């Protein structure tokens, strides 16, 4: 226990220089300066920003593990989870088995949990992949800018065979969709606002030319229009994606290539493999809770000057609050972004699970063609840019270096003031 | 998680050191590390830093005169200092990046005048 001031500051020097800098406005606002600045380094910036690169990296590494394996996950059925005796229902913009497509054609068994995947829940499914591709694509925006848009998400699939209903649409007032050149209007509530989507249908028979099956099909298109792209409107469709496999937990069989790395247990259930699972969705809650904080740093704009008469750190010190939310808010947003990337960086992973991240989803299979391209060999591979993704959230770590410092400082005036500032 | 500098002591202007840190794998495993300093009469300063791959990045305050650098296989850290001034003078800290919460003792550098 120390009794007066004199001997616990000889002790820790630092904190001297801490009280002479927060009973001074120009070091004060110097501080409230920087907040702004890296304020505008995580939330304004992108590639710079190790809150945008994580929220990149969640989102990157929930559509992998679909490619990985989305095309070794089975599915069947008809509408409303029942069985089917005769129905191919193929899902468009899939990485599929050597294709494109994955074709959903398991007959008799009947869909759920270590069985195959309903065609109800792979479009659910299928619909927050194609949005994210989508987005991955076009490309993300900045963590403020929370009001942009895609412009148009498109995408469809097919339905054929005998008693094949999945491709039957039901409406908002009732009425069955005109099977044959029908068109109409979806709304849904995307993150906070109406989404239209465009529904459309569309028969081809067996003998109409380049019909490759030989058999007549039902085509749905579905084309949603000005569909929400902020982060924390994609990291609920990432939210979707992933705990739509882990909800239905479906069947897998991969077909195990020799001479590449090996997948562990060659078959089993999707939601099996726990630790990628977890790590996945971890990813995702801890990018949500970083997301968060952008609304409390835009909250506590620290630009206004404080300062008349000389400066008094008892009284004149409403501001310390606001400072202090906000360092403190930018502080937790670095530290959710580092701990997004230990999550998955295999740097620190161990067996079965270091060995899918290096192996598979780190790693993919085309030619390096832009985010969110879909192709004939994109199956097998994470193909979504996550080791990237993962050294460049370290890279834009390293040019935090600074700011970082500025944060704890600008935290740690603030919270002395609010100290002093009590009393009253 | 333990962080251990050394390597540091009194030199003349123009002079060189290496500094050593010496980190626990929790902190330095597939983390950023980086090199701080602390001057008397200031407050912790950043000085340099460097990924898991190995690329670095410098405050312009050091660039051209220091190099950092890492050794994956030992945990360790060093940063090679030349062309030393009287304001290189401080304490001298390693740390990941972002920062574990307890820092280390550091090790004292000085420059004088001859
Ligand atoms: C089951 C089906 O897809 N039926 C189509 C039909 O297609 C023919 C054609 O593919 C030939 C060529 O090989 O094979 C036929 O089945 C064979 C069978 O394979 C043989 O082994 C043996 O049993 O004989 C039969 C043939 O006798 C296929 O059936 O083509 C017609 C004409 O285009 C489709 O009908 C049109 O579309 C529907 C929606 C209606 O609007 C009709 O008026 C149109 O003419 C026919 O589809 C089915 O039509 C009936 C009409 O009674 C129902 O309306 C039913 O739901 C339709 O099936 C749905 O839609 C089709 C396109 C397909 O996607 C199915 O999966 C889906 O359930």
């Amino acid at each position: 226990n120390y009794e007066n001031l004199s001997k616990l500051l000889t002790r820790y020097s630092t904190l001297n220089t801490l009280i002479k800098l927060s009973a001074d406005p120009s070091a004060i606002n110097a501080a409230r300066e920087n907040l702004g600045a890296s304020a505008k380094n995580l939330i304004g910036d992108t590639k710079n920003s190790p809150a945008y690169q994580a929220v990149l990296l969640a989102i990157n590494a929930a559509v992998g593990f679909w490619n990985v394996l989305g095309y070794a996950t089975q599915c069947g059925g008809n509408a409303n989870g029942q069985e089917s005796t005769s129905s191919t229902t193929i899902f468009n913009n899939e990485p599929g088995y050597r294709s494109t497509s994955i074709t959903c054609s398991l007959n008799r068994y009947k869909p759920g949990y270590y069985g195959p995947m309903s065609i109800e829940n792979f479009k659910k499914l299928n619909e927050a992949y194609q949005i994210l591709q989508t987005a991955l694509n076009k490309g993300l925006p900045a963590l403020k800018e929370n009001n942009g848009t895609i412009k148009d998400v498109t995408y469809s699939y097919i339905c054929y065979g005998e008693g094949n209903n999945n491709c039957e649409i039901k409406l908002a007032d009732g009425q069955k969709l005109q099977q044959n050149g029908g068109s109409e209007t979806t709304t849904q509530t995307i993150d906070g606002k109406t989404v239209s989507t465009t529904i459309s249908s569309k028969v081809v028979d067996s003998t109409a030319a380049d019909n490759t099956y030989k058999q007549s099909y039902t085509e749905i298109t579905n084309a949603l229009k000005d569909v929400p792209d902020s982060a924390q409107a994609l990291l609920a469709q990432a939210s979707t994606l992933i705990n739509t496999i882990n909800t239905a937990c479906p069947y897998f069989s991969v077909t195990n290539k020799s001479g590449g790395p090996q997948m562990e247990p060659t078959r089993g259930k999707l939601c099996g493999f726990t630790e990628e699972i977890s790590a996945i969705q971890k990813m995702i809650t801890d990018a949500q809770e970083l997301v968060n904080q952008t609304s409390v740093i835009n909250e506590h704009e620290q630009s206004t000057p404080v300062g008349g008469k000389p400066f008094n750190p008892f009284t004149d010190a409403s501001f310390a609050q606001g400072m202090l939310a906000n360092a403190s808010a930018q502080a937790k947003m670095l530290n959710l972004a580092h701990q997004v990337g230990q999550t998955i960086n295999p740097d620190n992973l161990t067996g079965t699970f270091k060995n899918f991240v290096t192996g598979f989803l780190a790693t993919c299979n085309n030619k390096g063609s832009p985010p969110g391209t879909v192709t004939t060999q994109t199956f097998a591979s994470g193909c979504a840019y996550v080791e990237q993704t993962i050294t460049n959230l370290n890279n834009s770590i390293a040019h935090f270096g600074t700011q970082e410092q500025q944060i704890q400082q600008a935290e740690n005036i603030a919270d002395t003031l609010v100290n002093f500032g009590s009393h009253h | 998680v333990q962080l251990q500098e050394s390597g540091g002591g009194l030199v003349q202007p123009g002079g060189s050191l290496r500094l050593s840190c010496a980190a626990s794998g929790s902190i330095f495993s597939g983390n950023v590390m980086g090199w701080y300093r602390q001057a008397p009469g200031k407050l912790r300063e950043w000085v340099a830093a460097i990924t898991p791959q190995g690329v670095p990045n410098y405050a312009d305050s050091v660039k051209g005169r220091f190099t950092i650098s890492r050794d994956n296989a030992k945990n360790m850290l060093y940063l090679q200092m030349s062309s030393l001034k009287p304001e290189d003078t401080a304490l001298y800290y390693c740390n990941r990046l972002p920062n574990y919460r307890s820092w280390g003792q550091g090790t004292q550098v000085t420059v004088s005048s001859h």
